[PDB]
DNA sequence: TCTCGCTGACCTCTCGAT
RNA sequence: AUCGAGAGG
């Protein structure tokens, strides 16, 4: 019973030492999650405005959109309101394929502007933060799972 | 999930098999399942899609953003021609198009446009065109060219976890994250993809 | 001298090749290095420290 | 929206393991997925014949030595190892090799049978030196698939590790075919290489009827 | 105040000789 | 068991 409540991975979240994240993707995952987010001049497909985060992934799949190409993607995203509850936001943001493909595995109730960059280790790493902050331990925890499978698998990808 | 989301697992296959099975199926509904779309479209208001209508919330990218969300179904006519007039106050809805017995729409309630002042109002015909795959519109090459999503699919992803059978631990299943746009089960998808794969091969059958 | 032996031999003289992913056939976005490089096996067998 | 079918247009035999099949009429973006399920199938599931048991007269265990022999019995199994032959009649088969006197032994030394053909009689097994010396033994050949290690389920017998499969590489390139007055429409060029033992008209035969064995699970519901 | 003893400085494996 | 000589983390 100890060891489920007290010593379990899933439980030990944070650092004791201070507030930060102790699992953190690193290595292989860090520089999957750096090459997707990433964008390039004159990629293949920029300028299309997509309806969603899924045909920019189908774009992706078919060769027809590079994951580096800046494009116009309409984003559905939810921000707690006072008492709680989640409200959704629509609108058209200036982003990438591989940010838009990456928009999928963040949980809701987390703003857009946190996959809207080149992700680095810091910036993942406040991005954990931030989905623990907000929305608990279980949500963390699967965001973390979802990352790693997603960086490793785009790490792959990137040869 | 949903009459648009489903999934299906094969456990028993054997080693390697979901790499091959998997990506295939998925490689034949992203590029290969027949559909019919919104290809084009001519708005009396704007001439070009750089040129933005007054009167409409909306603007030009984002009707033909929602003109790419719509899906639709055509009976026995390669290309056709719909028609949509509105007027009043309210959203512009796929519903508010003349009813053709060739064409049908599964999702009624889709929105295209916002009206804001009851003063202006738009008149637009859409070419809805029977193909296969996604083909974008800078390839295609006052028309407004729009993307043409043919292949029912929304999104096909697959994944390979090991299932152990008794005695036999390098056996894999495969689990399908399949996403339709509603136009047909994304079950029969599957099973129309699996036929064509079939039929492609059927002069190598022994 | 590297990259006229990589020459002689008929290959790339930035020692990377376009690799394709065995399990979907999709090339690699980006040119890979392959060569041969003399691996050695320790004595530090997982059986013997099991 | 008819789909076409491709065929067999040209099976090309750059030598007795070195080959080509080319199928033509194939649409956009089949070439590639075909290639790749061919490949990875070829690569897998191509059944072949290996040598499992070998029993030598003079000889308890791998690691020992028969005099007049150059080699070790190890690398005389792994030679053995390396063997390509092809049996029509059942899976089981039992070959005998005997020489005697100076020189090479090679895979034709292997005494004839109607069923077992031994695709290349040129690789050596073992060496004799002095001319006293003399070689038995008995060779076990069973038909299988895949990569079955001996540790996987009497004194003398020595177990060899089974290289089923007679597929050693496969490479495949898509190109541009014209098919009537179309362009898009692309041809699948298969290269295999192999050990002899299977002919690549009917790998590519087994293999697409495995695909489709495997792609009826999905058309049924 | 300064010499002058007394104190202090994770886990695992292999081998042989007593 | 203890000691000596190594080695890995
Ligand atoms: N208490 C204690 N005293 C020691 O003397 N050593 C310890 N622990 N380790 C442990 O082992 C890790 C580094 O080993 P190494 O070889 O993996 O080095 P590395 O830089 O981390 O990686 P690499 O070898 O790839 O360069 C280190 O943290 C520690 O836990 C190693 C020596």
């Amino acid at each position: 019973l100890e060891a489920r409540a007290l010593m379990m991975s899933t439980n030990n979240i944070l650092s004791p030492a201070n507030g930060e994240p102790i699992i953190v993707p690193s290595q292989d995952v860090v520089l999957g999650l750096y090459y997707m987010t990433r964008d390039c001049v004159n990629a293949k497909g920029e300028g299309m405005v997509l309806t969603g985060p899924k045909e920019a992934e189908r774009l992706y799949r078919s060769g027809l959109a590079s994951l580096h190409a800046r494009v116009k993607v309409r984003i559905t995203e939810y921000e707690k309101d006072a008492n709680g509850e989640l409200v959704a936001k629509t609108s058209l943001k200036d982003t990438t394929v591989g940010r838009a493909i990456l928009w999928m595995i963040v949980p809701k109730g987390l703003p857009y502007s946190i996959v809207n960059q080149a992700l680095g280790k810091k910036a993942i790493s406040k991005m954990l933060n931030t989905c623990y902050r907000i929305l608990g331990l279980k949500p963390t925890v699967i965001f973390a799972d979802q990352i790693m499978y997603t960086g490793f698998a785009y790490a792959a990808r990137s040869g | 999930v949903s009459s648009t989301h489903a999934k299906v697992t094969l456990e028993p296959l054997e080693r390697g098999f979901g790499h091959t099975l998997g990506n295939a199926l998925r490689r034949i509904l992203l590029s290969s399942m027949p559909g019919c779309a919104v290809t084009e479209v001519e708005i009396d208001g704007v001439l070009h899609e750089y040129s933005t209508k007054e009167g409409v919330q909306e603007d030009i990218l984002e009707i033909l953003l929602n003109l790419k969300g719509l899906a639709v179904r055509v009976q026995g006519k390669d290309e056709v021609i719909l028609t949509l007039n509105k007027s009043g106050i309210g959203p512009v809805t796929a519903a508010d198009i003349t009813h053709d017995g060739d064409v049908e729409i599964v999702k009624p309630q889709h929105v295209i446009c916002h009206l804001t002042d009851e003063n202006a109002s738009i008149s637009m015909r859409i070419k809805v065109q029977r193909g296969r795959g996604y083909v974008p519109a800078s390839t295609r090459i006052g028309r407004l060219l729009v993307d043409a999503c043919y292949s029912p699919v929304e999104r096909i992803a697959y994944n390979v976890e090991a299932a152990r059978v008794e005695q036999r631990t390098d056996l894999d299943k495969l689990v399908i994250e399949m996403e339709t746009n509603g136009t047909i089960d994304p079950e029969e998808a599957i099973r129309r993809a699996a036929t064509i794969l079939a039929e492609q091969l059927e002069a190598f059958v022994d | 001298e590297i990259k006229e032996l990589l020459k002689l031999g008929d290959l790339p003289t930035s020692g990377q090749i376009r690799l394709y992913d065995g399990r979907t056939g999709e090339q690699f976005e980006r040119p890979v290095t392959v060569g041969y490089m003399y691996m050695l096996k320790l004595n530090h067998l997982v059986d013997d420290k099991m």
